[PDB]
RNA sequence: AGACAGUUUGACUGGGGCGGUCUCCUCCUAAAAAGUAACGGAGGAGUAUAAUAAUUUGGGGUAUCUUAUUUUAAUUGAGAUCAAUAUUAGAAUGAAUAUACUAAAUUUGAUUAGAGUACAAACAAGUAUUCUAAGGAUAUAUGUCUGUCAUAUUGACCCGAUAUAAUUUAGUAGAAAAUAUAUCGAUCAACGAAUAAAAGGUACGCUAGGGAUAACAGGCUUAUGGGUUUUGAGAGUUCUUAUUAAUAAACCCGUUUGGCACCUCGAUGUCGGCUCAUCACAUCCUGAUGGUGGACAAUCUAUCAAGGGUCCGGCUGUUCGCCGGUUAAAGUGGUACGUGAGCUGGGUUUAAAACGUCGUGAGACAGUUUGGUCCCUAUCUGUUGUAAUUACAAGAAAAUAAAUAAGAAUUAAC
RNA sequence: AAAUAUUAAACCCCAGUAAACGGCGGCCGUAACCCUGACGGUCCUAAGGUAGCAAAAUUCCUUGGCGGGUAAGUUCCGUCCUGCAUGAAUGGUGUAACGACUGCUCUGCUGUCUCCAAUACUUGCUCUACGAAAUUGAACUUUCCGUGAAGAUGCGGCAAUAUUA
RNA sequence: ACUCUUAAAUGUUGCAAAAUUUUGGGAUAAAUUGUAAUUAGGGGUGAAAGGCUUAUCAAACUUAGUUAUAGCUGGUUUUCCACGAAACCUAUUUAAGUAGGGUGUUAUUUUUUAUAAUAAUUAGGUUUAAAUAACUAUAUCUAUAAUUAAUUUGUUAAUUAUAAAAUUAGUAUAUAAUAAUUAGUUAUUAUUAGAUAAUAACCAGACUAUUAGCGCUAAGGUUUAUAGUCAAGAGAGAAACAGCUCAGAUUAAACAAUAAGGUCUUUAAAAAUAAAUAAUUAUGGAGAUUAUUUUUGUUAAUACUAAUAAGAUGUAGGCUUGGAAGCAGCCAUCAUUUUAAAAAAGCGUAAAAGCUUAAUAUUAGAUAAAUUAAUGUUAAAAAUUAAUUGAUACUUAAAUAAUCAUAGAUGAAGAGAGAAUAAUUUUUAUUUACCGAAUUGAUAAAUCGAAAGAUGGUAGUGGAACGUUUUGUAUAAAAAAAUAAAAUUGUGAAAU
């Protein structure tokens, strides 16, 4: 028997736009 | 048969294809094999001082 | 593990599959010392043994000493669990059985304070014939 | 009115079932971008709140310790200290210190409409927010505010419903009705939701498939098991090793209890017994020898050793086991726990029937009891025996050696 | 169009029915010794397993304890009672006679067995006439160990065989 | 007799799609039996077993709906040329199915939003760490301010608390801070694709190396991540081997140099120069024996070896004890005689006695050898510091090499077999060279391509062709069929 699991799922969490780049 | 234990030898460079020998033999200079028929002691705060 | 709550809460750590490290060896407090040469997951009947050993060496009757003999930084960190026998695979993880102490490979065990130096080396040579591991004096008249 | 009928009677899963779980959030796993599974470890959520919200204003910076004070502190004064603690609605992480906590004045931005990018991303869904317009609050505003520090705090579409910023053609005009803007109703929780509407038994059983998937057996593993070896708590008059041996330790074997699920699911297998065997040695007796707390005898222990040998009978389905009696001894085991195309079928696993127990009921049982059906002409290998044809040396009739292998009964009273 | 009033069988409530089904208790303390518990209280229930039988076709621990029989008996007979999970028309207890029924024992008898031998016919083997069957990838078809889809005539490695019936 | 069929043997492709032989039950009765007839499919009939109903019964037989349906198994017929996947994610009464993304092919287009390598560059918070904020535990220091007992209370003795200062170990869910690599963007070079459209297959994965989670950090085990290989891939080496190494095959064909590997014979290919081992030589354990080499130092010429001798005394130390006399045990470790000799490092005793080592003498034999650095020349009946290496003994100890450290069950069974004592052979180290693949280079041809060069291939897409049937071309021309063999041509199906 056992009660766990039931993780979430991944946030995409960040940086998207590193230094140089355009915006 | 036993295709598990079957060594391998120079050319077969460290490695065969169904071999878990050499996975086993690098854990005896950081791995011993523990028992049961030990002395229970159940107790972590446990003082070591004489 | 989690130190917070030993005896209340129940306890499960991860077996390390692979776990090494080594911990630069250096006498701070005394004299001699006694150190570990390998990984290796030190029991605590490996110390019971040879605890009155320690004791007719460091203390005797009718002598008195201000300072200190022994430091000692000994704690369990490992609670090694396990299955039944009939039991097949699944259906959670095992339970308690003991506790041990998953030492590095430079560990002090034991720093001493002007103790015999005769005795130690007579000592350390039968811990690691019991214990099969490789153990090592050390003082600072070699070093 | 199961009297009769037509149908449903979830899935995952280290066989299946019983049990547990099924959506959403946070960390570890996770290996310095993001993501990353498991019946892996742990905890939580199905809310709260018209002030705990919005704009201004004031206050001590909070927290820890010590001390003094018209003995008093809205939140007194002074001093030292704090790898950012105190807290920040609730789980956990992360972050902030112009945070947070506290006092107060005005107030409803927790408003309406329209355009668009980016992250993320099968799809659908979800997220942050700038820009433009109307109409407000705050009040130097110059400016700030489109619910709460953040992340979970829920549910598609259909059908239907209340209020309404808009339109209408089943001949025409209206009613009716449909759609539109705003909005409400589900543990549909199996949470992408197949229906508004759903449980079981089959030892009377059927079909299609699977070694994708189990029980015997093989194979890998050897926690367990058995044995060797090193150490030697404690007995042995003293005395660790005549004998004995706890504990701890290094290897081996593959006979037990088990784990996995690689071979076989397109005719077979389960224990035991009769007959028949063969192998190992980790040897029960016989044979040799060392040691002895060995006077002799009897005995204990260890080594070398596989030549030959190793019981009948009562109860039980029985290996085993107890018992009676004996013997030089009544060995431990492997060979699909040897041997069912060589015999038996008593046990156990079909149909009949009965008791007990559980169950509304069909019926069920790692409970019992009486009864109870699978067959075979041997092609090849292999083997016990028997001959034929042919070859060798000139041809032929007879007698022998050599060489290899196989075989050989053990015990011992008196 | 909606609502109220009037009301049948049926359903609920109520009553009856136990050779219908079904069901049948516990706690405390008590008598020249613990234990035992006639009795006395105690709580509850619709009522508290009464008679009788009992290791049974019913017993998990179980080859239960004692006795009988046997040189020795897990079965059998008799007997005691923690009846795990006995029990009165799903009938309880007992019972002369009957049984191709199940279990145990005795005498006699005997190749069932110690221990197997000899004989007759049939079958079989040889010649002759006739002449099937399932089956079958091909086949010039060897032992051992190792190997490997994990137990090899067929691969590897040292070897065997004049050829066939 | 008749009727039924308990028990055993036989038989089991039988005499027989349920019998033969022997035995056995009932046999005036709820009996047996003939003739003809009735009862019919969820109904019949049933002294009830789920039995019987023309060898068929948990619902007959025949025809028909009907070519029942099947996410399932089994199967899908001739050739050549090119390109070439997946076994992952997300949903699912879904898990052996299906759908979209992702990967494949073809086509189109004044077509790069691309891949690889190098370099610069940005964030990070695994790892690092004599780091320590937190949790669990923890060793020390101290100004200052005080205490307790006693008549040695104008002294003696023992103690406590505390600001500042301050150590150490550990951890899955501990880190202020902080690596490499990966990842994002930009540039450079080089390759050659990218975007869109039309559309198929896959969605059971396996092993190895690195890395983690459950598990005896056991399993060819199970679940994730990053590469590679099988899958879909031959050849050479691994004794034999889908997954390890080398390598990536258009086809042909008696040229050469090479890759991992290997050179005594089997087995194609080499010897030389120095050294290790002596074990029926590979092949491994805690640990033991032997040998060798190297090493530490509060050691020492009375070194060491042998032979003979001695190894004492105050003292039976004090105490305790049934006893304790050097040696049960407690405190003490003094001193003397000796050339030297422990209130003893041990054996021994009821206690005594007695024995041996440490320390030591006589005699003989016998090790003590090589060096570095300083104040120019004046002290002396005279005296030289710091320091190394090495021979021997004591001592610290480790390392290397060989040997042993029991073994299973059809038969050496390990080590491919046999052998070999390092002489062409095991092992180690330098040196110079060779054999060795379908690799590469050279020669011939075919197809795509200006050319360089490309051409392994399953599911699967596309292109180019052979053969067979029928009709027309044919109001024309005429025996071209079939069967077997040989020859000839074609990349090939096949054709003549
Ligand atoms: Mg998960
Ligand atoms: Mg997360
Ligand atoms: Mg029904
Ligand atoms: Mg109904
Ligand atoms: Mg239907
Ligand atoms: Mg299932
Ligand atoms: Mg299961
Ligand atoms: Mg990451
Ligand atoms: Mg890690
Ligand atoms: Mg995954
Ligand atoms: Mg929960
Ligand atoms: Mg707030
Ligand atoms: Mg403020
Ligand atoms: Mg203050
Ligand atoms: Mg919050
Ligand atoms: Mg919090
Ligand atoms: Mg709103
Ligand atoms: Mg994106
Ligand atoms: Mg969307
Ligand atoms: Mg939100
Ligand atoms: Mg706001
Ligand atoms: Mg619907
Ligand atoms: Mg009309
Ligand atoms: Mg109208
Ligand atoms: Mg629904
Ligand atoms: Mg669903
Ligand atoms: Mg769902
Ligand atoms: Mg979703
Ligand atoms: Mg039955
Ligand atoms: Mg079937
Ligand atoms: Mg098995
Ligand atoms: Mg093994
Ligand atoms: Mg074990
Ligand atoms: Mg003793
Ligand atoms: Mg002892
Ligand atoms: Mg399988
Ligand atoms: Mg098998
Ligand atoms: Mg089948
Ligand atoms: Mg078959
Ligand atoms: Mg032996
Ligand atoms: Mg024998
Ligand atoms: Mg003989
Ligand atoms: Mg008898
Ligand atoms: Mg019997
Ligand atoms: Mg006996
Ligand atoms: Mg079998
Ligand atoms: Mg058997
Ligand atoms: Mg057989
Ligand atoms: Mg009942
Ligand atoms: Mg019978
Ligand atoms: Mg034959
Ligand atoms: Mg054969
Ligand atoms: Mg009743
Ligand atoms: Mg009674
Ligand atoms: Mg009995
Ligand atoms: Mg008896
Ligand atoms: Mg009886
Ligand atoms: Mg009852
Ligand atoms: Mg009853
Ligand atoms: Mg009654
Ligand atoms: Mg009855
Ligand atoms: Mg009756
Ligand atoms: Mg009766
Ligand atoms: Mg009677
Ligand atoms: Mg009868
Ligand atoms: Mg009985
Ligand atoms: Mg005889
Ligand atoms: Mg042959
Ligand atoms: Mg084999
Ligand atoms: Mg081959
Ligand atoms: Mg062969
Ligand atoms: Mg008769
Ligand atoms: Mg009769
Ligand atoms: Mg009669
Ligand atoms: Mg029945
Ligand atoms: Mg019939
Ligand atoms: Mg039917
Ligand atoms: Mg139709
Ligand atoms: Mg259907
Ligand atoms: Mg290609
Ligand atoms: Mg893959
Ligand atoms: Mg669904
Ligand atoms: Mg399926
Ligand atoms: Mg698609
Ligand atoms: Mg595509
Ligand atoms: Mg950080
Ligand atoms: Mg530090
Ligand atoms: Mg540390
Ligand atoms: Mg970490
Ligand atoms: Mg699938
Ligand atoms: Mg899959
Ligand atoms: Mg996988
Ligand atoms: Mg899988
Ligand atoms: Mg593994
Ligand atoms: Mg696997
Ligand atoms: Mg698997
Ligand atoms: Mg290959
Ligand atoms: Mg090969
Ligand atoms: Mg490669
Ligand atoms: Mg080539
Ligand atoms: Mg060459
Ligand atoms: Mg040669
Ligand atoms: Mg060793
Ligand atoms: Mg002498
Ligand atoms: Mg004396
Ligand atoms: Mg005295
Ligand atoms: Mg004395
Ligand atoms: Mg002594
Ligand atoms: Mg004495
Ligand atoms: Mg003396
Ligand atoms: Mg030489
Ligand atoms: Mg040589
Ligand atoms: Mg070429
Ligand atoms: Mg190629
Ligand atoms: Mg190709």
């Amino acid at each position: 028997s056992t009660q766990n699991g039931r993780d979430s799922i991944g946030r995409r969490l960040g940086i998207k736009k590193f230094g140089g780049e355009e915006v | 048969t036993n295709r598990n234990a079957r060594p391998p030898k120079k050319a077969n460079h460290g490695a065969r294809p169904c071999s878990s020998v050499m996975r086993r033999l690098k854990k005896k200079y950081f791995y011993r094999r523990t028992k049961e028929a030990m002395t229970p002691e159940m107790e972590p705060k446990k003082k070591f001082e004489l | 593990m989690r130190f917070k709550n030993l005896s209340n809460t129940k306890q499960v750590s991860f077996k390390l599959r692979n776990f090494k490290k080594t911990t630069k060896y250096r006498l701070v407090f005394g004299n001699s010392m006694i150190l570990l040469y390998k990984n290796a997951r030190f029991e605590s009947i490996y110390f019971e043994l040879f605890r009155k050993y320690i004791k007719v060496i460091s203390k005797k009757k009718n002598i008195n000493i201000n300072y200190r003999n022994c430091w000692i930084f000994l704690r369990m960190n490992t609670p090694l669990t396990k299955k039944s026998k009939n039991s097949r695979m699944g259906k959670g993880k095992g339970a308690l059985y003991r506790w041990l102490v998953r030492l590095p490979k430079h560990y002090k065990l034991l720093e001493f304070k002007n103790v015999n130096y005769y005795r130690l080396n007579f000592l350390t040579k039968k811990w690691s014939k019991r214990l099969s591991l490789p153990l090592a004096f050390v003082s600072k008249a070699n070093l």
